[PDB]
RNA sequence: AGGACACUGUUAUAGUUAACUAUGAGAAAUCUUUAAUUCUAUGGAAUUAUAUAAAUUAAAUUUAUAUAAUGAAUCUAUUGUAUAACUAGUGGGCACAUGAUUGUAAGAAUGAUGUGCAAAAAGGGAUGAACCUUAUGAAACAUUAAAUAUUCUAAAUAGUAGAUAUUAUACCAUAAAUAUGAUGAAUACAUGUAUUAUUGUAUAAAAUGGAAGAAGAUUACUACUUUUAUGAGAUGUUUCUAA
């Protein structure tokens, strides 16, 4: 526990029960492009590559691609401010970052609606999120609800 | 109360809806507080002690 | 010395929010330092046949 | 409120009767009713009790349950005296126990009221630690307490033994008798 | 000598046993924990009799001991040496420590008072939370009278406060008393030597024939 | 944290033909497991048509760059936001609440989160740097908070019941193992024997003449409710001064 390059790391690289071994062929299958999501997840199974062990498990996005790394640029926390990071990395400690799929198909289908009324003279009817408010009314039937009656009861010891 | 009756003779509960706002009011003095009771405070605009404001009734 | 106190990490996080956090801003891609050489000197020959 | 110096007739604790119902989603409309009387001293806090009490019985969150509607109880007195019988469960330092009484008052709301004065002595506790399961009227020949069956005889008579005085003045004359 | 019993009678957070971070430990002082007839099979003693705690405290090692002569004793003397099985439940796994101060210091290898002060092991105790079982008695319909005193004379020497009390349960086994006489009529418990084994419907079928003579 | 004895370290005894079956005890440097909390990211740009390359492919085939057009999409708050130049003081800190390490223990030593005193007024805790109400120019009138209502001392000796001991303080200015009494209290048994709840006394020893703040109080002590009144740069109404 000196201040080295791997420092206190027992249970974050320590590859989980029943899954030891080479990573498969589905990771090297996937492609990057410049302006993707990206987050950071390390696999504790090659040395050539892991970057520092406080980026484990932060987004980013992907602005250039070499022979052998891809680029993200992320934000540290350094004593006033809000800083900028740039790191090369391998391919086997990433993932596609979801969470904007739910977004995206809302732009294509808004998109469609925008054409559809095009050729009318309507106004436009988009999609946005839903929201809630207070409660809503609803109708119930007492004739095949019975109300059950509460009471308190005695204490009993458990022995 | 129409609409209750109408449900009243099938045997039905017609529950209503909620009111559509509060009302909000300052009563203990906020001197020593926590940063976060200190922010929700001040997006409430409730600075002055013994106020009142109205606001909206939603999941957030 | 009179064996003093060492050091603590009291109010720190005080006096960070005095004037806010700033968050720099990253700017247009392909401009941030380390993108890769020949895939530069590509994208110069293109805009120079353009214009 | 005339002679006395507290309402011993309506005292803060009342009765309500209350029902409730959990808040419909799509998995189970139209789910179960339930319903009971607690005794408390508005309808917001037999809403505390009473959403506690379903807690236990039943794995119901108070956060997802809706009221539905609370009605007060009121008795059209007479004025004779009658008997009752409390049983209920009290919280101490110890643990739980569970004890039972037998009073003598004109209506259940102010035979309540009389087991919060012997239990300050006897029990020494705050007046929402008792939970109250049911109260009942006696009838004759279920009188389990001497107390209750001393004052049931009838043809009564004991005098009293006189100490108060009858003048709010700072001084009088000596030989003026308070009577 | 040894220190008094109020230096160490609270619980710390962490244990601290021994293992080979913590070598050099001395020995202990009690070494039976099991007295009387414990050869007697499930249907001699019936009645279990138990000493419930109700405090957070450190019991020494040494005085586990003293508190097992006195109601071996005492049962020896009424009930006889052939009427009763007792048994202690807990083991002594923490270890105590002391900065041991002396009198000739104020040169090199010996520094006074603060400087270098963690501690040296001396003895152990055993960690005792609330509503726990510390010992118990089984025998017969007999001598139920005899070991609530016999267990009374034991109490004296623990700090704090306990309380004995009769249980419900049939022996040493983990069955009450109105779960044994439903499986008992049945005929689903099988005689192992000490208390009994539940038999179920989980194995082959041929190894339910064979389990089924050991039956009771 | 909780959980478990299945891996690593540890422990008491009985059985069946070294192996299996039971009832017990465990872990700052053990894990088949695993919450409350803490933190990171998205919640507007995307599509079409045309062109450029010395990159890239078996290939108009991809990866990139232009120009044209097509837009306000989660709740609350904020009228500004952003950027430069110059320069002082400080680097011995302490306390309260929550949770820890060493130590037999300390108004002891050393870390973690929040708020204070330092540098902060008035009112209350008899008196006190840090406890409880509480934001700030000069005054007058009404309403409360914290705390109190026999008298000193402004304000009802305004009610049900129990305590016999010179009883009665949130931080706060000490009391234990143990032995026995009493209730028109409760449950089991034969007017009484067993437990449970509430409560009294003994255990209880110091240096000038003494501290519930004091006189004194048994209806000025203790336990539980409802009304009335007194009481702070607090909060309302009016007059006046400060860019
Ligand atoms: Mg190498
Ligand atoms: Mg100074
Ligand atoms: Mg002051
Ligand atoms: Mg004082
Ligand atoms: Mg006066
Ligand atoms: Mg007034
Ligand atoms: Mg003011
Ligand atoms: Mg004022």
């Amino acid at each position: 526990s000196a201040g080295g390059y791997r420092r206190k790391t027992r249970q974050l690289l320590k590859q989980p029960f029943r899954k030891h071994g080479t990573p498969g062929l589905s990771v090297y299958l996937a492609t990057y492009r410049i302006g993707d999501y990206v987050t950071i997840s390390i696999n504790p199974s090659i040395h050539k590559g892991m970057p520092f062990k406080y980026y484990h498990g932060r987004t980013g996005r992907v602005f250039t691609v070499n022979p052998k790394s891809v680029g993200v640029v992320l934000h540290k926390k350094v004593n006033g401010r809000l800083s900028v990071k740039t790191i090369f990395v391998r391919v086997e400690h990433l993932k596609k970052y979801k969470g904007r799929d739910a977004f995206l198909e809302r732009v294509n289908k808004n998109n469609e609606i925008l054409k559809e009324a095009r050729e009318k003279g309507i106004k436009l009817e988009y999609i946005r999120q839903k929201e809630e408010g207070p409660r809503e009314e609803f109708i119930l039937n007492l004739d095949e609800n019975k109300p059950v009656k509460v009471g308190y009861e005695p204490f009993i010891k458990v022995y | 109360e129409k609409t209750k009756s109408d449900y009243k003779s099938k045997n039905m509960l017609y529950i209503p809806k909620e009111p559509n706002f509060l009302v909000v009011v300052k009563i203990k003095s906020s001197i020593g507080a926590a940063p976060r009771q200190r922010s929700i405070l001040k997006l409430l605009r409730l600075n002055k002690t013994n106020s009142a404001v109205l606001v909206k009734n939603n999941k957030s | 010395m009179a064996k003093k106190k060492n050091g603590t990490l009291a109010n720190k996080n005080y006096k960070d929010h005095r004037n806010g956090i700033k968050r720099q801003k990253i700017g247009k891609l392909l401009e941030l330092p380390g993108v890769n050489q020949k895939f530069l000197r590509n994208m110069k020959y293109a805009r120079e046949g353009l214009k | 409120m005339d002679f006395a110096k507290r309402n011993y007739t309506v005292p803060p604790f009342k009765e309500y009767k209350l029902s409730a119902c959990l808040t419909p989603t799509s998995k189970n409309p139209q789910p179960q009713i339930y319903e009971s009387t607690i005794y408390a001293q508005n309808h917001v806090f037999a809403r505390s009790k009473f959403f506690k009490l379903l807690n236990d019985k039943y794995k119901l969150k108070p956060s997802k349950l809706v009221l539905l509607g609370a009605e007060e109880i009121k008795e059209q007195v007479t004025g004779e005296v009658k008997n009752y019988g409390i049983s209920f469960v009290f919280r101490c330092k110890k643990g739980l126990q569970n004890s039972y009484r037998e009073f003598r008052a004109i209506s259940r709301v102010s035979a309540l009221d009389f087991l919060f004065r012997e239990a300050a002595i006897r029990i020494r506790c705050k007046r929402n630690d008792i939970f109250v399961i049911d109260i009942k009227e006696l009838e004759d020949e279920e009188i389990k307490t001497g107390k209750v069956a001393e004052f049931n005889q009838p043809d009564l008579k004991f005098p009293v033994f006189g100490k108060y005085a009858n003048t709010r003045d700072l001084y009088v004359p000596v030989n003026t008798n308070l009577s | 000598a040894r220190r008094p019993g109020r230096c160490y009678r609270y619980l710390s957070k962490k244990a601290y046993h021994k293992s080979r971070f913590c070598k050099s430990v001395p020995d202990l002082k009690i070494k039976i924990w099991d007295s009387g007839r414990r050869k007697a099979e499930v249907l001699d003693f019936p009645i279990c009799i138990n000493l419930i705690s109700h405090a957070r405290e450190n019991i020494s090692e040494q005085a586990l001991d003293a508190a097992r002569i006195a109601a071996h004793h005492y049962m020896v003397k009424t009930a006889g040496r052939d009427n009763f099985h007792l048994r202690v439940n807990v083991y002594p796994f923490h270890v105590l420590r002391i900065n041991k101060m002396l009198s000739c210091a104020g040169a090199d290898r010996l520094q006074t008072g603060m400087r270098q002060s963690f501690g040296k092991p001396e003895g152990r105790v055993a960690r005792i939370f609330f509503d726990q079982i510390v010992m118990s008695i089984r025998t017969k319909k007999g001598n139920e009278a005899a070991a609530m005193e016999a267990l009374r004379r034991s109490r004296h020497k623990f700090p704090g406060k306990y309380e004995v009390q009769v249980s419900s349960k049939f022996g040493f086994t983990g069955l009450y008393t109105e779960e044994f006489n439903k499986l008992r009529e049945e005929g689903c418990l099988l005689a192992n030597g000490n208390t009994v084994a539940v038999l179920k419907q989980k194995g082959p079928i041929s190894q339910y024939m064979k389990k089924l003579e050991k039956q009771l």
